[PDB]
């Protein structure tokens, strides 16, 4: 075409290159942190599962997405989205809680009525246990409790990876009557619950913190993707550019001279 | 169910207040981190 | 004349861009070659010789000076156009002004990177 | 370039070889949606071909739109139908690719020929998604579409 | 031996460390979980944790709440909502808080509030333990 | 630019041309009077030109903008001619500063047109290479010493295409 078109191109790509990077490093910073800060959490949340581990409780009656509030700086949400609608088939009672508004976003799939609550903007200034407790607390109250389901969140895994998790979500003190419950004795539909609770909180927090971490690596990654792309793409054009540019000149010199040399 | 599970009270509800009360306790130095470590950017909707 | 009269003058050449055109026009009209970008080649020389006549003189010349502000008006940032490029290779820097800022109201509207005093920093007020 | 520009005037069927395609190692090398014959017809080519082709042409053209998009947008958040097509297009592409029948020296394969209906059908089939829950690999350097499926199987391993 | 995992969301202090005993401010009050103490699940009270670690140490702590978990397995999990070494609490604050807290109790008037103030008061007590 | 590029160069001269008994020729190609001045004092100042000592180790030859093309164009051959004198005659390993040869080149092209000749696309005299070649080939290492060429080279149009 012309260099115009090209620059018009270039312009943006370059912009992009930067933008992507802005978005990248920032993301990475958040991410870096998010991970970092994740250590006690890691333990803690890993902790959360303590006995859910050593005996899961079954609910023949608690799906709950957990994502961030934004995405498309990755298909982060799409993973949970997947995993939650997929979930929803399986389930009982499907009333869902979306922590993440990128959860709201995906969920509308009979999941505008089947939300129970939604929690929001947990990224963009991080989530916390404070939050976690919040989401935890109110969640309970609602005649929705255990209805099985999952807590579907982005479980961070490594810088380069996370795998979006889904859980069994059980809180019926009753089947946590059954089994092992006895065995590691000291139990009551109190303490049960007041762990069930607490581990709901622990997880809720945890998961959430994973989620966000996963995203932060994912935006960063998305921004990765892009910039790598960007850079080549630029690379390519710029030549072609140049060429045509030169092409001009040359041609043009032609057109001019020897196009309007003695011959015109 | 007594006063932190009141008649009701989440163990959370309680708990968080406990912990919060701990946060309230302690020194300030630490409390900078406190709320920071117990945000609740959890804005809420039902949908 | 001032320079040799130990006197310091500023000539603002407004615009030599227009000269180049005229001259090219002239060259070509003379049915005689021009040069590069169809513009006469030694128009650079032309100007070089013109502009070398702007200088900062020693004492023998009364210390006078002839300060030159040549102006070239870019068309769509096309300094690449050989002739602007020319001018650059002579100049002691070039002062890039950017419209975007201007339109932004940002006035000075300068493109900073491109605004240059090549080493014009050997005549700067300590205050500054 | 003027020359080709002229050329077109006289042409009846244009076989446009695409360096872009070629470079992907592809032999055939064609720019497909440039390689044409004016006598594109629901009549002459009959509508079956014609339409199938038009559908194809379309999808490829559409896909073409997408290249640009994915190029710059990575991929991954598109309509999944697009995702499908993209792959399909590649199958189609691949299917359009044929090994060389004389240039086993180049290919290390024999190349084939596809009786036209098996071809129309072919695309209809891919279009039919009949293959499209499969790996994309097999279609490459193929002759008749069934065999591409056959080739799929061996690859489905 | 008992593997003591001591953490708060904030920190992990011990992670299944071969501690011989941890004596816990569970809502039991305590039960001072011995390496030979039946696995048991507990919700944590606000009180102090003492980590008799098989090392000639008992380490001091206050935890607010949470749950402690005594697995069948050698591992004990203090999952402390707020977990502190007594080291970081503020005595000064406690007293001051405590008067105030009680005061508020005097003005508490929902079962819950009362609970809460009292909780708070208590909190200051459970802190006061140390403090 | 102006970073003490020249200075570095002076330093090089210093390090080498002193060290090994190399000498220097400076061809101020497309130099501003100003820049040649700059150098001038830089050398004066540095005392790598010494207008009272033969520790003026540099002959400065100037082929500046302000000249007619031919001169600037030819300043290249000229500068060479001196160094060859030093090289063969004075056995030298010469350091030859030709700075900025690019403008020389420009001059070649400038004239090309005005030699009625077609220069080429991008303006360039079509002989660009031969001009160069022939020039370069004078510059070398031989059984006579070396003419070692320190060439200021502009990234033309910041392009190279």
């Amino acid at each position: 075409a012309t260099l115009k078109d090209i620059t018009r191109r270039l312009k943006s790509i370059k912009n992009i290159q930067k933008i992507t990077k802005s978005m990248k490093m920032v993301a990475a910073a958040k991410y870096a942190r998010a991970e970092r800060e994740l250590k006690p959490a890691r333990v803690y949340g890993v902790g959360s599962l303590a006995l859910y581990e050593k005996a899961d409780i079954k609910t023949p009656e608690l799906i709950i997405g957990v994502s961030s509030d934004r995405g498309l700086c990755g298909a982060i949400h799409s993973s949970v989205a997947k995993q939650m609608k997929s979930e929803a088939a399986n389930l009982k009672e499907v009333k869902i809680i979306g922590v993440g508004d990128k959860i709201r976003s995906i969920l509308h799939r009979t999941h505008s009525d089947q939300f129970l609550v939604t929690f929001k903007e947990v990224g963009r200034r991080p989530p916390t246990f404070g939050d976690a407790s919040v989401i935890a607390l109110e969640l309970l109250n609602s005649g929705y409790e255990f209805d099985e389901g999952s807590i579907i969140f982005n479980r961070f895994r490594s810088v380069i990876s996370y795998k979006t998790e889904e859980k069994p979500i059980f809180s019926l003190d009753t089947i946590s009557s059954a089994e092992s419950m006895s065995i590691y004795d000291d139990i009551d539909a109190d303490v049960l619950r007041n762990y069930q609770e607490y581990s709901l909180a622990n997880i809720i927090y945890y998961s959430l913190k994973e989620s966000t971490t996963s995203e932060q690596s994912a935006r960063m990654t998305a921004m990765d993707n892009a910039s790598k792309n960007a850079s080549e793409m630029i690379d390519k054009l710029t030549l072609t550019f140049n060429r045509t540019r030169q092409a001009v000149i040359t041609k043009e010199l032609i057109e001019i001279i020897s196009g309007a040399a003695a011959l015109d | 169910v007594a006063y932190w599970r009141q008649a009701g009270l989440s163990y959370i509800r309680y708990s968080q207040i406990c912990a919060k009360a701990v946060r309230d306790a302690l020194k300030t130095e630490f409390k900078a981190n406190a709320m920071k470590t117990s945000g609740s950017t959890i804005k809420i909707v039902k949908v | 004349y001032f320079r040799d009269n130990g006197k310091h003058a500023l000539i603002i050449y407004d615009d030599l861009s227009k000269q180049a055109v005229a001259y090219r026009q002239m060259s070509l009209l003379l049915r005689r070659p021009p040069g590069r970008e169809a513009y006469p080649g030694d128009v650079f020389y032309l100007h070089s010789r013109l502009l070398e006549r702007a200088a900062k003189m020693n004492d023998a010349f009364g210390g006078g000076s002839l300060t030159a502000l040549p102006v070239i008006e870019t068309q769509a940032g096309d300094v690449s156009a050989y002739i602007p490029t020319n001018v650059i290779s002579i100049t002691d820097g070039q002062i890039f002004l950017e419209t975007e800022l201007f339109y932004k109201g940002i006035r000075p509207a300068i493109n900073v990177g491109l605004s240059v005093s090549r080493v014009g920093s050997a005549a700067q007020t300590r205050a500054m | 370039d003027p020359a080709p520009a002229t050329t077109f005037a006289h042409l009846d069927a244009t076989t446009v070889l695409s360096r872009a395609i070629a470079e992907l190692g592809i032999y055939p090398a064609v720019d497909p949606l440039d390689s044409t014959s004016r006598i594109m017809d629901p009549n002459i080519v009959g509508s079956e071909h014609y339409d199938v082709a038009r559908g194809v042409q379309k999808i490829l053209q559409d896909y073409k739109s997408l290249q640009d998009i994915i190029a710059i947008l990575g991929m991954d958040e598109l309509s999944e139908e697009d995702k499908l097509t993209v792959s399909r297009a590649r199958k189609i592409q691949r299917f359009l690719s044929q090994p060389f029948q004389v240039a086993e020296v180049f290919t290390g394969h024999l190349g084939k020929l596809v009786p036209l209906k098996e071809t129309i059908k072919g695309f209809q089939q891919i279009l039919a998604g009949e293959y499209d829950h499969l790996p994309e690999q097999a279609f490459y350097m193929v002759g008749p579409i069934e065999e591409a499926v056959a080739k799929a199987d061996k690859l489905a391993e | 031996q008992m593997s003591f995992t001591f953490a708060s969301p904030t920190q992990v202090f011990f992670n299944s460390a071969n501690v011989r005993q941890v004596d816990v401010p569970t809502q039991t009050g305590a039960f001072g979980i011995l390496a030979a103490h039946v696995p048991t699940l507990q919700v944590l009270r606000p009180g102090l944790v003492v980590v008799h670690a098989e090392d000639g140490t008992t380490s001091k702590y206050f935890v607010s709440s949470g749950s402690v978990t005594v697995n069948a397995d050698s591992s004990v999990q203090l999952l402390a909502e707020e977990a502190v070494t007594l080291d970081m609490l503020d005595l000064g604050a406690a007293k001051a808080n405590l008067e105030k807290a009680q005061s508020e109790l005097l003005g508490a008037a929902d079962e819950a509030t009362r609970a809460e103030i009292q909780i708070r008061i208590e909190a200051n007590e459970a802190l006061v333990k140390a403090l | 630019a102006g970073v003490g590029k020249t200075v570095l160069i002076m330093e090089l001269i210093n390090n080498v041309a002193k060290a090994h008994g190399g000498y220097s020729v400076f061809a101020g190609v497309g130099e501003r009077t100003r820049e040649g001045n700059d150098l001038y004092h830089e050398m004066i100042e540095s005392g790598v030109i010494n207008l009272k000592d033969a520790t003026s180790k540099v002959a400065l030859v100037y082929g500046q903008m302000n000249e007619p093309p031919g001169a600037r164009a030819r300043v290249a051959l000229t500068g060479l001619t001196v160094a060859e004198y030093f090289r063969d005659q004075e056995g030298q390993d010469v350091l030859l500063f030709i700075d900025n040869i690019f403008r020389f080149t420009q001059a070649g092209s400038e004239v090309s047109a005005l030699l009625g000749r077609i220069p080429s696309a991008v303006g360039y005299q079509p002989t660009l290479a031969t001009d160069m070649g022939t020039m370069q080939e004078r510059i070398t290492t031989t059984k006579k010493g070396s003419i070692t060429s320190v060439q200021a080279i502009y990234v033309p149009a910041d392009d190279l295409t």
